[PDB]
RNA sequence: UCUUUUAUUUUUUCUG
């Protein structure tokens, strides 16, 4: 996936992304692999998010 | 031009509906889902003619 | 950069520059000092929550946050004399009616 | 010239013979 | 229809021919051979939706036994073990959907609303209505048949017994109405 | 409705003198949008129409079966040889005002149906006819004189609307309206009122 | 003078002609008023006396008035709603009596002969049904058996084609104009060519083929309408254009009139 | 849900609907005898007494 | 029915022509189209009107009213 | 009425659900029309012959 | 009143020669549903011509 | 209400641009060398060719409800073919020494590059443009 | 009744017919046709209720929606086609139809614009006669494909002072639209001079469409005999192709696609390239129409039909997708009687090669019944789950209001917004708006 | 079931006049003239006429709405020039012209023979 | 000197 990050120069730019998507819902082990960006991590579903990422 | 293939009863004319079925005697294997226990299940309407 | 955003400064200032039929040869009478008083007076006028206290006065800052970042981006000096030309009477009609527009599109107490 | 293939406007003849002998109501009333 | 070899001079064939459509010609402008003359000798055979299994149908009685641009795109026969042919691919068309002029050119929904028009479409249902004492019958002054009538229709009485009439259309926006 | 899934309700109802006629007298007995055929993809109705003024112009009866050899481009060369244009276009002209139209508009006979669906059978008002015994309301139904249902999408609406004395007239003053006696201490609707 | 009339040909129910030095405001008015505003004589009103055919006799009534009948004096037959008499009068309306009684096995079809004046038409040649058939029969009416009757009047009534069709003097009217476009007019449809894709008109002979060389005749105006009136038969081809004329210059008339009082 | 959330209603009408293109945006074209059958009651006025005379 | 006295589309009369329309079919025994030029039906709209034409009072009529 | 007297009635629920037998199954090539039926809560429930 | 529920024809209005039977009266004005037409209207009384149940001899508004 | 501007170009091209009533001319002037035209002018009435040299005036004359001659004699630029009526919309500036002046002529769209010679010619309604062969 | 704009207050006109006339613009919020629909009349009971229905349900008011902050009502099918055929550049118009037009407007200002054509003819451009409808005052710029100042295609649109200036006028400019005309209209001059212009540029178009005209017939539809065959062309070698990648996966020599299995796989790249085909297929013919041909004169006004359709109708219907799959396998590995098991042609499993014009084959005809079957039942189904969740929706949502805190809350008056939309701004009132600080490098910023 | 009267297409209808003029604020020396029961035949024939005469600046007419027998002609001509004596000017034209085409057209049929 | 009726429910059919 393409995305939007500032340059050096300051003007959004394309950088490319190795995106890993799932086909199940398990964040809670998911989330401390090392490795991965946790701050960035998305579920489809919301019940698990809220459940662990809190309610807002 | 009329086919009949009705009935008048009180002067009303009336046609019956063929009522579509699972056929006789016959064997159907069905898959079932995963929280029941059951998995292909066979089923038999077995009638006599 | 496209958001959905209450009224439009750009198309206010067109509606300034036909209404008043700007002169670009003709310098402009506007002062860097006057600009600057003129969008920090309507910034405070710009009012959505109403009540003389900080709760409330916090939450209208941030209400008013995002259409506060627009209008300085806008309404900057740089941009009000080089790109637009708006004489001293256009720019104060056009801060009026930017202020009314936003007045009139703050919500209507009663809406379901 | 009897044995010749048949053609699908042929095949309407056909047709009709099904619908003189049977006709639309045929199964009801069979 | 049945496609059984018969014919030791070559290939595959129908097993009803000229012949037979002569007769049945004949008896039908007669007023001896029909449809259950037909079943006697095996030329045309029942087939019910579970013995459409084991049988291989042809599309027509000639294209694939054996070009205009405008030409409908036909793929061309692949296999030479046909054992049954269609008596005609427009006979899976009910009775309203018998009606519709060149269903072929049609968006399949739009054949739909058609057949389901057609039943309230008015017209003469039967020539006896002033004898009759029906709760609600709806009589066109001037019946018309098809212009574009369809074979279907010379059995399905159709002809006989239109439901409409011929109108001449402009297809324009004139006033916006 | 056409035989084609074409249906429509008449719009306005234009004279012959009115009504646009082409290059031979012939007034339409009938307009449709053109907008209704590319959405509705129906080239058959134009192809039927094509065919149906070739079957006038030739005396003979077009075959419109679904499978069969007669195709557009036939019907096409078949017009053409009886003298119009051969798509079925035809040069009309404006009845209001003799001027002929810019564009050239595709003409000629097909068959239309009329369905069960009568304006007349399908139009009423109410000016407080019977009303139920049950719930003491406006009645259902045409024939007997009911009313109109302010559903529960149409209080919704009105909610939305914000028009709160609509919808305070329309479901009290114009539904049903009761004047009920209630008591301070337990408030029921019990209250022997002898307003004599 | 005003404008030209140069008439084709000529037929007891068919006047083609060519129309030059005229607007095509004025053509159009013209063939407007004519297929309209011409009065006309047919049958308005319907009393059955006894029917038992199996045709309504709605039906039957309306079949009654789309009939044609003659107007030649039309124009000595007066309205019947500036008329005053009771019921029935010479002097606006005209009254044919229909009988048809079944006799012989086969069915006994109906015509327009079977219509008999029985008022007095005070010399007006209005009324008579009109016949163009080799025959002479005119228009099928009804059809009966041996056993079935049919007897009713007919009171016809001077009126133009507005309030309903059947008082229509003239069928498909002809109009054309310009069939070379040199005036560009309309924008031919087509795919490679459109002079090979569209039909050349009849009267494209009686007009010089236009010049690719030279430029657009900007200065040019609609002229030469080639019309082509035809007549159902409730009065010559003649009268149609004439009284529409008439009508026409009526009408303009009247508005002076209404100018002048106001 | 059915006698109480909606209800039949009175000095009400349905038809089917047309378009007409030389109609203002804000008007709605009446057939003549839905508007002799609805009414609206209006009280009387000194300003409108001839008018509702002449509507008596 | 019957035949329209009357063209829907322009209004020609065509209801006298049925008789002979339907005797140039039987007697002369000539194709619909040939028989319309000879009556004088030209336009394409009197043609279908006189050839479409379904005729239902043979079939009313001979019911035993 | 002949659309009526060729006319199929499935005993299945009109209610609105998901359903297998509301589409046009190919073996019902021939032995049902595919074009004709009602639209609404019975569509694809109901089959003409 | 002997003009209800009486065969009437009407004699200068656009619905001239219209048989119609009268319905209701309001005074002044009598209200008549054309014989030809599914319409009701209103129409003063003195200016209509009554007849006999059956057709035949007209009398003016005198009976 | 006099000539604000008059040149003479000669056409270097013409394009139909999928129209048929109107035509895109580019031209160049044979005067001044830092001179171009790009205007749309309906063929229809009044027909182009290439490297064929027009000769473009600009007036600002000769509210204000537009009425038909009203006099067989009636005074006016009678002296040209083929006259427009439009606005100014853009006055941009390239080069630090072109300016480029756009006009409309009812959607017929012109681009008047020249210098300071054009100074004449402002941003008003009133804008007539007269060409002749 | 779905949303709020399908139920307004209009003002009744007296009219002798037996239908509820309504002006057509207003079909849209209604989603309404005229096939046969039924809608309801409410009479007000009350002087206090005329009157909040006036103020409050009025079709001037409900222009510009709270739902996506546009214009919910547009100018629409003759209409729209039409504003397209007179704001085209070739289209002038005579003396006559000018001063007619200039009449039909019912605010015409009262003097008659200059024509663009004098001299040789006093001819008015159609972009002309439009800009008399439009009021004075109305600014309004759009640059879209390739738009520039001198417009080579005539694309995109600017109109200053009430006047256009360039471009040519279709959905996008005068539809529903976040920025169109219709929109800042209504904004700036108000409810009632939008409604009021929305009267007159249909009067203006309906009066130039009757005197223009306008059609549509299978020469539309028909495509020349090139590009046919260059069609065909394509078809032949998407067959090719799906062939060789049938052989391929006889063979095995296809790679299983990651999170796919091999059926899966096979399937999804053959739909694809099968799409991609009649898409090309929609191409080809759409270049081959010309700007004559109604149908893609049509679909560039955007009044009705699109891309996809006249591919179909011309070009090719292509594949039919069943439970968002390719045809299924009927009797046992086959999908109708006439096809040897196991054959996964794209004609045996769906794939139309015909357009509607040329016709289709009765196998493929049995495919696009099962297609249309399905949208049908999937339609009636749907409408069923959105009513429910709309009905939901709106119970659940029932009691929130905005009370005068300028706070959302529920009936028992628990916060669920200290600040309504986080703004306190009202949905009608936004607009779609660009920030100039967010965007550009730092040195633009700078500079 | 209310269908409007097929007569009132072109009767006067009571308290009703042919002719209706109201002079306008919109620009000087302007007229709208109201014609009642009326159709587009009179109207473009009045219309063209205006046109074709030479005195006239504006010319147009109106239907607002096919429902009622009823059309709008407005007229402006120059100053002093009354759009009623345009209006009457160009009937006289109508009058002639018509006229001629009447007495063009009786004497070129006699010189046919049937 | 006005008033003055149009059962109910179970089913089916289609309409948007
Ligand atoms: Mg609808
Ligand atoms: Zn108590
Ligand atoms: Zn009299
Ligand atoms: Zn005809």
């Amino acid at each position: 996936y393409d995305r939007k990050v500032p340059s050096p120069t300051g003007e959004y730019v394309k950088e490319p992304e190795w995106v890993l998507e799932t086909d199940g819902v398990n964040l809670s082990e998911v989330m401390t692999v090392p490795g991965i960006d946790p701050t960035r991590i998305y579920t489809n579903s919301f019940i698990d998010i809220m459940e662990v990422l809190g309610i807002e | 031009f009329d086919m009949g293939g009705y009935f008048i009863i009180n002067g009303s004319e009336k046609v019956l509906i063929a009522q579509e079925r699972s056929a006789g005697n016959i064997v159907q294997v069905f898959k079932k889902a995963a929280p029941s226990p059951i998995s292909h299940v066979a089923e038999i309407r077995s009638a006599l003619e | 950069a496209n958001w959905p955003l209450p009224v439009n400064i750009r198309r206010i200032i067109q509606n300034a520059q036909q209404t008043f039929h700007i002169d670009h040869t003709k310098p402009s009478d506007l002062t860097i000092k006057d600009i600057v008083l003129g969008v920090k007076d309507l910034q405070e006028n710009l009012l959505v929550l109403r009540g003389k206290n900080e709760i409330i006065q916090n939450a209208q800052r941030d209400a008013v946050t995002l259409f506060c970042c627009l209008l300085r981006s806008r309404l900057a000096t740089r941009r009000v004399l080089q790109e637009y030309r708006l004489t001293k009477q256009a720019f104060d009609w056009v801060l009026s009616n930017i202020e009314a527009q936003f007045l009139r599109s703050v919500v209507h107490p009663g809406e379901m | 010239d009897e044995s010749a293939p048949i053609t699908a406007e042929d095949s309407w003849a056909v047709i009709s013979a099904f619908f003189r002998e049977k006709g639309l109501v045929s199964q009801q009333l069979d | 229809f049945i496609v059984e070899d018969d014919e030791s001079l070559g290939h595959k064939e129908l097993k009803v021919r000229k012949g037979h459509i002569a007769k049945l010609m004949a008896t039908e402008y007669q007023d001896e051979y029909t449809w259950s003359s037909l079943l006697n000798e095996g030329l045309v055979e029942y087939i019910d939706a579970e013995e459409e299994e084991s049988i291989l149908i042809a599309m027509q009685p000639e294209d694939l036994e054996p070009v205009d641009p405008a030409k409908r795109i036909r793929v061309s026969h692949h296999a030479t073990t046909f054992t049954h042919c269609e008596i005609h691919p427009s006979m899976i068309l009910g009775v309203a959907a018998s009606i519709i002029p060149f269903p072929d050119h049609n968006q399949s929904p739009r054949n739909t609303y058609q057949s389901a028009m057609g039943k309230q479409a008015m017209g003469v249902f039967l020539t006896n209505y002033n004898v009759r004492m029906d709760t609600m019958a709806n009589i066109l002054y001037y019946p018309q048949k098809p212009l574009g009538t369809t074979r279907a229709m010379e059995y399905l009485k159709f002809r006989e017994l239109p439901a409409g009439q011929n109108a001449i259309v402009a297809i324009a926006c004139y006033s916006g109405y | 409705a056409s035989r084609h899934g074409q249906k429509g309700t008449i719009g306005i109802t234009y004279r012959r003198e009115d009504m646009p006629f082409t290059a031979e007298g012939i007034v339409p007995d009938l307009i449709i949008n053109p907008h209704a055929i590319p959405s509705r993809m129906t080239v058959a109705h134009l192809i039927e129409c094509l065919l149906s003024k070739v079957a006038a112009l030739s005396g003979n009866e077009g075959d419109a079966s679904p499978f069969t050899d007669i195709t557009v481009e036939g019907i096409s060369k078949l017009l053409r040889e009886h003298g119009y244009q051969s798509r079925g276009f035809e040069v009309m002209y404006n009845g209001h005002t003799g001027k002929k139209l810019m564009a050239q508009i595709f003409f000629g006979p097909t068959y239309y149906q009329r369905l069960r669906h009568m304006v007349d059978d399908k139009i009423h008002a109410r000016a407080r006819g019977p009303m139920q015994v049950l719930t003491r309301q406006p009645v259902e139904g045409r024939s007997r004189d009911g009313g109109l249902r302010f559903g529960e999408m149409e209080r919704d609406c009105m909610i939305a609307h914000g028009a709160a004395s609509f919808l305070k007239e329309r479901l009290m003053e114009a539904s049903d309206a009761f004047r009920v006696h209630i008591c301070g201490i337990c408030g029921l609707m019990t209250v022997i009122a002898k307003l004599n | 003078e005003g404008p030209q009339v140069k008439i084709r040909e000529a037929s007891k129910d068919n006047v083609d002609f060519i129309l030059s030095n005229v607007d095509l405001a004025m053509a159009n008015s013209l063939r407007r008023v004519m297929i309209a505003e011409i009065p006309t004589l047919a049958i308005d009103s319907v009393e059955v006396e006894t029917n038992t055919t199996v045709l309504a006799d709605e039906f039957i009534a309306h079949r009654l008035g789309l009939i044609p009948l003659q107007s030649m004096d039309i124009e000595q037959l007066e309205y019947s709603r500036d008329c005053f008499c009771e019921d029935h009068c010479d002097k606006c309306s005209v009254v044919l009596t229909l009988q048809a009684f079944g006799e012989s096995e086969s069915t006994t079809n109906v015509y327009s002969k079977d219509l008999v004046i029985v008022s007095n038409l005070m010399g007006r040649n209005i009324g008579h049904p009109i016949i163009q058939d080799k025959e002479g029969n005119g228009v099928l009416i009804c059809k009966l058996r041996k056993g079935q009757e049919l007897k009713l009047t007919c009171v016809a009534k001077k009126g133009i084609a507005k309030e309903h069709a059947k008082w229509g003097p003239a069928a498909a009217i002809e109009f054309e104009y310009d069939p070379w476009n040199k005036l560009k007019h309309t924008d031919y449809w087509y795919e490679q060519d459109s002079a090979k894709e569209w039909p050349q008109s009849k009267n494209c002979e009686y007009e010089d083929p236009p010049n690719e060389g030279d430029p657009f005749d900007y200065k040019a105006q609609a002229d030469t309408f080639y019309m082509n009136v035809e007549s159902v038969g409730s009065i010559p081809v003649d009268q149609v254009v004439v009284r529409g004329i008439d009508t026409l210059q009526k009408k303009v008339a009247s508005i002076l009139l209404a100018l002048t009082q106001m | 849900r059915g006698n109480l959330m909606g209800k039949r209603v009175d000095f009400s009408a349905r038809t089917v609907i047309s378009g007409d293109p030389n109609l203002e945006l804000d008007q709605v074209g009446v057939p003549k005898s839905i508007a002799k059958t609805l009414t609206y009651p209006e009280v009387v006025t000194p300003y409108n007494i001839d008018r509702l005379t002449q509507l008596v | 029915m019957i035949v329209p006295v009357r063209c829907f589309s322009c209004g020609k009369v065509v209801g006298d022509k049925w008789e002979s329309y339907l005797n140039l079919l039987q007697e002369d025994e000539l194709d619909e189209g040939t028989a319309l030029s000879r009556l004088g039906l030209k336009r394409y709209c009197c043609r279908r009107m006189i050839l479409t034409h379904v005729d239902l009072i043979e079939k009313f009529l001979r019911y035993n009213p | 009425t002949l659309s009526h007297l060729r006319r199929t009635n499935t005993p299945i629920g009109r209610d609105g659900k998901l359903a297998k037998p509301r589409q046009l199954h190919n073996t019902h090539w021939g032995l049902v029309c595919p074009a004709e039926t009602p639209e609404g809560q019975a569509c694809g429930l109901v089959k003409n012959l | 009143e002997v003009a209800l529920g009486k065969t009437v024809r009407i004699r200068s209005a656009g619905y001239k020669g219209q048989l119609g039977i009268v319905k209701d009266v309001n005074g002044d004005k009598a209200t008549v549903e054309l014989h030809s037409k599914n319409k009701h209207i209103t129409i003063d009384k003195h200016k209509l011509t009554y007849y006999n149940r059956e057709g035949g001899e007209g009398i003016t508004y005198d009976e | 209400s006099n000539t604000l501007f008059d040149d003479i170009f000669q056409v270097s091209e013409v394009d139909p641009g999928r129209y048929n009533k109107v035509c895109r001319i580019e031209a160049a002037s044979t005067t001044q060398d830092q001179c171009k035209l790009t205007l749309d002018i309906n063929v229809e009435l009044f027909p182009v060719a290439a490297q064929d040299s027009l000769t473009v005036t600009i007036a600002s004359s000769l509210t204000r409800s537009w009425r038909p001659p009203q006099a067989g004699d009636r005074s006016l630029a009678d002296d040209y073919d083929y006259v427009m009526y439009g606005t100014a919309y853009k006055f941009e500036e390239v080069s630090k020494d072109l300016i480029a002046v756009y006009y409309s002529f009812g959607g017929l769209l012109m681009r008047l590059e020249g210098n300071y010679r054009n100074l004449n010619n402002l941003k008003q309604e009133n804008a007539y443009l007269l060409i002749r062969r | 009744s779905l949303h709020k704009m399908s139920m307004m207050a209009h003002r009744v006109k007296v009219i002798p017919y037996s239908t509820f006339r309504l002006n057509l613009s207003v079909t849209s919020p209604y989603n309404a046709d005229f096939d046969g629909d039924e809608m309801n009349l409410h009479v007000p009971q009350s002087e206090e209720t005329r009157a909040e229905l006036s103020q409050l349900c009025a079709v001037p008011l409900q222009i510009v929606s709270p739902q996506s902050n546009k214009p919910c009502m547009g100018i629409v099918q003759d209409t729209l086609c039409g504003i397209r055929k007179l704001t085209l550049r070739d289209t002038f118009i005579e003396l006559d139809q000018v001063l007619n037009m200039l009449y039909w407007v019912p605010d015409w200002d009262g003097v008659i614009p200059t024509p663009a054509i004098i001299k040789p003819k006093p001819l008015w451009s159609g972009k002309q006669i439009l800009s008399v409808a439009i009021p004075n005052g109305i600014h309004l710029q759009r640059f879209d494909e390739g738009t520039t100042l001198l417009s080579p295609k005539d694309n995109g649109m600017l109109i200053i002072d009430g006047q256009i200036i360039f471009g040519v006028v279709e959905k996008k400019t005068v539809g529903s639209s976040n920025g169109g005309l219709i929109h800042v209209v209504t904004r700036e001059k108000g409810p009632q001079v939008c409604a009021k212009l929305f009267g007159n540029i249909q009067k203006v178009v309906n009066f130039w469409l009757l005197h223009n005209g306008f059609s549509t017939g299978i020469g539309d539809t028909i495509a020349d005999g090139p590009t046919m065959r260059e069609i065909t062309e394509t078809i032949a070698e998407a067959k090719k192709k799906v062939l060789d990648v049938t052989k391929e996966a006889q063979a095995n020599l296809l790679t299983a696609k990651h999170g796919m299995t091999l059926r899966e796989s096979f399937e999804d790249n053959v739909v694809r390239f099968l799409n991609e085909a009649r898409d090309k297929a929609g191409r080809l013919a759409e270049v081959n129409l010309k700007d004559l041909n109604n149908v893609k004169q049509m679909v560039m006004a955007g009044s009705k039909g699109s891309f996809i359709n006249i591919a179909q109708m011309s070009a090719c219907v292509g594949q039919q997708s069943v439970e968002g799959k390719r045809i299924a396998f009927g009797f046992v590995d086959r999908t109708l009687p006439h096809f040897s098991k196991d054959d996964y042609s794209p004609e045996s499993k769906g794939f139309v090669e015909n357009s509607y014009l040329r016709g289709l084959t009765p196998q493929e005809f049995f495919f696009h019944a099962m297609g249309g079957r399905e949208g049908l039942i999937d339609t009636a189904v749907k409408t069923a789950e959105t009513g429910y969740i709309q009905r939901r929706l709106v119970k659940a949502l029932e009691d929130i209001m905005v009370h005068y805190d300028n706070t959302t809350r529920n009936s028992l008056g628990n916060v669920i917004q200290f600040i309504y939309g986080e703004d306190g701004m009202d949905a009608a009132h936004i607009e779609k708006q660009s920030l100039d600080t967010i965007g550009g490098s730092d040195a633009a910023f700078e500079k | 079931m209310n269908a409007p009267d097929r007569f009132e297409l072109f009767l006067l209808g009571e308290g009703e006049s042919k002719l209706k003029i109201d002079p306008d604020t919109k620009a000087p020396n302007a007229v709208v003239i109201t014609f009642e029961k009326e159709d587009h035949t009179l109207g473009n024939l009045i219309r063209a006429e205006l046109l074709n005469d030479r005195k006239v600046l504006f010319a147009a007419y109106k239907v607002e709405h096919p429902f009622f027998a009823r059309f709008k002609l407005r007229i402006q001509t120059t100053e002093g020039y009354d759009p009623k004596d345009a209006l009457k000017n160009a009937c006289n034209s109508i009058i002639n012209k018509l006229g001629a085409l009447k007495t063009n057209f009786e004497t070129e049929w006699n010189l046919q023979t049937l």
